[PDB]
């Protein structure tokens, strides 16, 4: 069980980014990977997950046309990119995993964030 | 166009070894003495028989394709290289001169069955002298490969050298199996009443 | 004894009967290196829907099925056709593993043989299946408040479902005279309906994964259970397990070739005469061990107690000794 | 969506003392929730999954109950290392999973 | 409604293929049994 994130990132608005999560040690290639975001004094709000061997995403209705989520069950990686950044967009993101254990559902983990920086 | 199949559609049911040893088998068989077509695309239909007289091995192989448009996977064996990826295939395949497995004159007899889903590749070369038909002789065909697919498998096609197609249909077969364990004779037990009464 | 009387008269009697008992035991499965993903069929996210149902093919692995006979979350675990204590030995020549969704009172509909609109029109079992049925409760994950309308069912299928067939299609029911020509309406319904599965509903309507694990059993073993191989002996009366056919008999080189496709081989008898280890492609004959009628020849014990025996079509060997026709 | 609310939004409490936070949902949402620890600069971690389980490697005097709508966090005995603030997210399998705002323990005075 | 009739069907032949036919039903739903195979013990017809 591990989730390892990317380098915090500074962009201009309106620029296009990718942050990347690989995960490891799952229980099946049917888990959920998901995203929140955190920004500086807000709290923890819910973006997204997705199912890499499914890759379906459940996108946040107050998310849903703002980022767009994918994955890549090779390596294990997910991917939150935004096609244009705003000055809003600065905070920090967190990719945690849900395993599937048959009865109910269990995260295991939670990934150490991105810090990125819209301006 | 059509001609006379003699009896060149027998091939091992199972696995079994059995020297020396009379055995019935009630299975699809390639009826004896059934017209064949003398050589588009083939309905897979209940079973397939293709007797390839290249002399030079034009025959690169054969596709299986339902949908006939790439929309289902499609077995491609050619000539030995055998794929059972989603290939995306021309409105006329040919040869100039999502995979799941892959692995790398003359008469050549090939029957295709597919039951449970599962794809038997049967074969059968010997040299021949006759141009204009099948010798009548009697032959056996090994089963070259055996690969449970699972397909649908309801069409198929050959590579680009006359072919045929035959059927195959449930018939109690007396097979003969020598001390070699090889096929020398067989008897269809539905062809005439003698044949029932051997 | 055999007799039941304490006299007995002059004569030979075929008293018991001598079984050449075997010492050694062989146990040879494929030398196959990987686990089967058992997990990702049961350990997944979402299930398909019953008049859909999913279909994984498990091959190429050793199989462990001892996990899953021993989890208590199983709700219902009903094997028909094999043991599921007995699972851990038997060998498969291919597996099915079947997946899907249903409520807990059409769990019994999910039977070989079985009635009803989930037997009938979504998924039904031949006769003689062979297999092992295992379903257990996901109220926590397969429903929510408000109703969870993902998974769905067939429920007026003109043409019975076959065994082992699924029916994906969403033609309108024609249940009237005129047709439909894809129209929906009176007479003309869609053959899907959906369950609406709520925390709230009682187990009848709770949903409930299924998975069907469907057995093969013959032709190579693809998947076999865990099991530590041995070294075999050739001349030898020993028990032997070759992927999963037991026996018990002498295992010894044989000069017959068998084809390269070919693997058990059986004479008029039908017995498996010859078998092909896993480990090396070795033709190894089996013939069965030395049997015989011990036949007591005992002159009346009024003139005496003194007694010759006679072991019947043996040699001298398994056993003042004379050897006779 | 299912909006989930904490409360109080802050609190005091002495070290040895008993915290009590409580989490309500808009609706029902059974017993699929989790309470998270989120220290200053770091990470959120795991306390309570399901609404009663514990989570492996936490120690027990954190303690989740509650069902259907209402659910409670206690934390008996309060330690100098269990200033953080809490939040509760429920996970519904076919539902998007909402959050709370939290609550900020702190030292009381 | 309160007051809601009970007839009896009995000793005699019924054919229900008539009833489902009929395209004036706004509504004709049946529990336990499809209406398909109506072609029982006892009947009754609350109304
Ligand atoms: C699906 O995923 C769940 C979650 O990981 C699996 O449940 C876990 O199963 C393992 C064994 O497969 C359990 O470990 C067991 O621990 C006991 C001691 O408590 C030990 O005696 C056993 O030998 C075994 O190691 C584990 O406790 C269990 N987790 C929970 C929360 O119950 C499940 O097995 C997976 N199923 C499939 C088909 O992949
Ligand atoms: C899978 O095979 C079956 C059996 O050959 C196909 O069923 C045929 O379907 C077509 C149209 O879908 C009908 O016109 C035929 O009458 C059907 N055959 C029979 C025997 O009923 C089915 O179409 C195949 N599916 C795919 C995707 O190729
Ligand atoms: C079996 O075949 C071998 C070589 O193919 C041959 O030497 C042998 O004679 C054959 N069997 C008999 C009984 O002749
Ligand atoms: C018995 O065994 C001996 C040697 O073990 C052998 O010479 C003899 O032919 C055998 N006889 C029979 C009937 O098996």
């Amino acid at each position: 069980v591990q989730l390892v994130q990317s380098g915090a990132e500074v962009k201009k608005p309106g620029e296009s980014l990718r942050i990347s999560c690989k995960g490891s040690g799952h229980n099946s290639p049917s888990y959920w990977i998901s995203w929140v975001r955190q920004m500086p004094g807000k709290g923890l709000e819910w973006m997204g997950r997705i199912d890499p061997s499914d890759s379906y995403t459940n996108y946040s209705p107050s998310f849903q046309g703002h980022v767009t989520i994918s994955a890549d069950k090779s390596i294990s990686t997910a991917y939150l990119q935004w096609s244009s950044l705003q000055a809003s967009d600065t905070a920090i993101y967190y990719c945690a995993r849900h395993v599937v254990a048959l009865t109910h559902l269990y995260p295991d983990y939670w990934g150490q964030g991105t810090l990125v920086t819209v301006s | 166009a059509y001609t006379n199949s003699f009896t060149r559609g027998v091939y091992y049911p199972d696995k079994v070894f059995r020297s020396s040893v009379l055995h019935s088998t009630q299975d699809l068989f390639l009826p004896f003495f059934s017209n064949v077509t003398w050589f588009p695309v083939l309905p897979f239909n209940d079973g397939v028989y293709f007797a390839s007289t290249e002399k030079s091995n034009i025959i690169r192989g054969w596709i299986f394709g339902t949908t006939l448009d790439s929309k289902t996977q499609s077995l491609l064996i050619v000539n030995v290289v055998i794929k059972v990826c989603e290939f995306q295939f021309c409105n006329d395949p040919f040869l100039g001169v999502n995979c799941t497995f892959e692995y790398v004159k003359n008469l050549r007899e090939f029957v295709f069955k597919n039951i449970d889903g599962y794809f038997k590749i049967y074969s059968k070369h010997t040299p021949i002298n006759l141009v204009r038909g099948l010798p009548q002789g009697f032959s056996a065909l090994e089963p070259l490969v055996d690969l449970p697919i699972g397909i649908n498998i309801t069409r198929f096609q050959t590579l680009h050298a006359a072919y045929y197609v035959g059927y195959l249909q449930p018939r109690t077969f007396l097979l003969k199996y020598n001390e070699n364990g090889t096929i020398t004779d067989a008897v269809d037990c539905a062809l005439d009443p003698l044949s029932e009464t051997k | 004894c055999t007799l039941k009387s304490f006299t007995v008269e002059k004569g030979i009697y075929q008293t018991s009967n001598f079984r050449v008992q075997p010492t050694e035991s062989i146990v040879r499965f494929p030398n196959i290196t990987n686990l089967c993903p058992f997990g990702e069929v049961f350990n997944a996210t979402r299930f398909a829907s019953v008049y859909a149902w999913n279909r994984k093919r498990i091959s190429n692995c050793v199989a462990d099925y001892s996990v899953l006979y021993n989890s208590a979350s199983f709700s219902t675990f009903k094997c028909y056709g094999v043991s599921p204590t007995k699972l851990n030995d038997l060998c498969f020549t291919n597996v099915y593993a079947d997946s899907f969704v249903i409520r807990g009172d059409e769990v019994r509909q999910i039977a070989p043989g079985q009635t009803g609109n989930i037997a009938d029109y979504n998924y039904k079992l031949p006769d003689d299946f062979t297999g092992c049925v295992i379903a257990w409760n996901s109220n926590n994950l397969d429903s929510k408040v408000g109703g969870n309308y993902n998974y769905l069912y067939r429920l007026f299928r003109k043409s019975n479902l076959k065994p082992f067939e699924r029916d994906i299609s969403t033609e309108i029911y024609q249940a009237g005279s005129t047709p439909c020509n894809g129209v929906k309406g009176f007479n003309c319904y869609f053959p899907l309906q959906s369950y609406g599965f709520q925390p709230t509903y009682g187990v009848g309507y709770q949903p409930y994964r299924v998975v069907v694990l469907s057995f093969e059993l013959l032709a190579p073993a693809t998947v076999c259970g865990p099991k530590k191989s041995t070294n075999l002996v050739k001349n030898k009366c020993v028990n032997f397990n070759f992927n999963g056919l037991t026996g018990t008999g002498v295992l010894t080189e044989s000069n017959k070739k068998f084809l390269p496709f070919q693997q058990f081989g059986r004479d008029i008898a039908d017995t498996t005469d010859a078998v092909r280890d896993p480990q090396t492609l070795e033709i190894l004959d089996i013939t069965p061990c030395s049997f015989g009628g011990v036949s007591v020849i005992t002159p009346g014990t009024n003139t005496s107690n003194q007694v010759a025996v006679l072991y019947q079509g043996v040699n001298c060997t398994e056993v003042n000794v004379f050897q006779t026709r | 969506d299912i909006q989930m609310t904490q409360s109080p939004a802050t609190l005091s409490v002495s070290p040895g003392e008993r915290a009590t936070l409580s989490c309500r949902a808009s609706q029902s949402v059974s017993s699929t929730l989790a309470w998270y620890q989120q220290k200053p600069g770091q990470a959120p971690r795991l306390l309570i999954y399901g609404a009663s389980t514990r989570a492996t490697g936490i120690p027990a005097r954190f303690s989740g109950s509650g069902s259907g709508t209402e659910f409670t966090l206690t934390i008996s005995s309060l330690q100098s290392e269990d200033f953080a603030v809490y939040y509760c997210q429920q996970y519904n399998n076919w539902s998007t999973w909402t959050f709370g705002q939290g609550t900020k323990v702190d030292i009381k005075r």
